[PDB]
């Protein structure tokens, strides 16, 4: 559905500094990070 | 490296409002090993040669 207006929500992402233009609305899945030291 | 989100209530009543929590978990690497034993005899390399 909608919940809080998904135009009103990007426009408010927009207007406080952060130029996207797409908000993510569904799922998402990121890379786990690995760190190695040598 | 992992990073977790904590999911919040809009609240109300006599509570200030509470702030989202991110929490940054790292756990080192444990390394291991495990080794076997194989033994051959001297006249199988004598054979070898």
């Amino acid at each position: 559905a909608a919940a809080a207006a998904a135009t009103e929500s990007d426009r408010i992402a927009g207007i406080f500094n952060i130029p996207a233009g797409i908000i993510p609305t569904g799922n998402v899945l990121s890379t786990i990070e690995v760190c190695a030291h040598r | 490296q992992f990073e977790v989100q904590q999911p919040m209530i809009a609240r109300d009543g006599p509570h200030p409002v509470d702030q989202p929590v991110h929490n940054y978990m790292v756990k080192r690497i444990h390394k291991r090993s495990l080794s076997a034993a194989f033994a051959i005899a001297s006249e199988a390399l004598s054979l070898l040669s």
